[PDB]
Parts: C-alpha cells; sequence; structure tokens
C-alpha cells in the first residue's frame, strides 16, 4: 500500500485545477477594437471611402 | 418663392456680424458700394438698387440630393443619432 501514502490528488487534477480558464490574451483587446474602430471611421470620418454623412445629411445641390 | 420679390438695397444688411468675413457697403442715392473680403481674398463689386431687383428673376430652388430618399435618410438619421 505504497500507493496511498503518494498524494491521491493527480497531476492532472493540478492541472485542471490552476489552469482553470484559458487566460485572455492582451493583443485580443488590440485586434478587436480595432476592428470595431474600423467601422467607426468607415462610417463616421469625412474621408473614408462609404461615409454615412450623404446618406444621413443628404446634400443641397 | 413668389415670382415678384420686394427686397434689395431698402433695409439692407450695412454690415457683417461674425469674424471671419468683413462687409461694409456705402449705400448711395443710386447704387452701392460693396466690398468683401473672407481671409485671403477681396472682393469689390458694384451693384445697383435695381441690381438685385434682377436676381430674383430664376430661382435657385435647391432640393436634397438623397442616397435612397429624404425620407429614408431622416429615418436612418434618427437611428445614427
Amino acid at each position: 500500500d505504497r500507493v496511498l501514502s503518494l498524494p491521491a490528488v493527480s497531476k492532472n487534477q493540478v492541472l485542471e485545477n490552476v489552469f482553470h480558464t484559458a487566460p485572455k490574451a492582451p493583443v485580443e483587446h488590440l485586434e478587436k477594437m480595432v476592428s470595431a474602430n474600423s467601422k467607426v471611421y468607415d462610417a463616421l470620418n469625412l474621408q473614408s471611402k462609404r461615409v454615412l454623412i450623404w446618406q444621413v445629411k443628404p446634400a443641397l445641390f | 418663392l413668389t415670382t415678384f420679390t420686394f427686397s434689395g438695397l431698402q433695409d439692407a444688411p450695412v454690415a457683417a456680424l461674425s469674424g471671419s468675413i468683413k462687409l461694409n457697403v456705402a449705400a448711395k442715392a443710386g447704387k452701392a458700394e460693396v466690398t468683401v473680403a473672407a481671409g485671403a481674398a477681396k472682393a469689390a463689386t458694384q451693384v445697383s438698387a435695381a441690381a438685385l431687383r434682377k436676381l430674383s428673376g430664376s430661382k435657385i430652388s435647391l432640393a436634397e440630393v438623397a442616397r435612397i430618399s429624404v425620407l429614408h435618410s431622416s429615418i436612418q438619421n434618427y437611428l445614427l443619432s
């Protein structure tokens, strides 16, 4: 019964109770907010190719 | 607008109200000495009292150039706001 003096918590259980969640990378915030502020740039700049300012306040020719 | 307008060089603006563009006129007995400047440019032309009455002869008649409609752009503008 040598096995009953070893720690009963396996190395698997340590590795799954210590690294429980896959941690958030810091570049995920950058790439997500950049891919959404590209849409903020596209709609709302006055130099984008697809501005909303002519679909919203049309013109007066 | 109507086909006949009765405005011009009688109780006209004799001065500008901003700081961005300078207007001064000399309303004489017949004509006006209008000289204007807006930043880097100068403009000094001569208008008569009957020169502004000819101005409303053909109307400008502005109109919205919309992507779909003026109605649709107003609803889209409210959705954007």
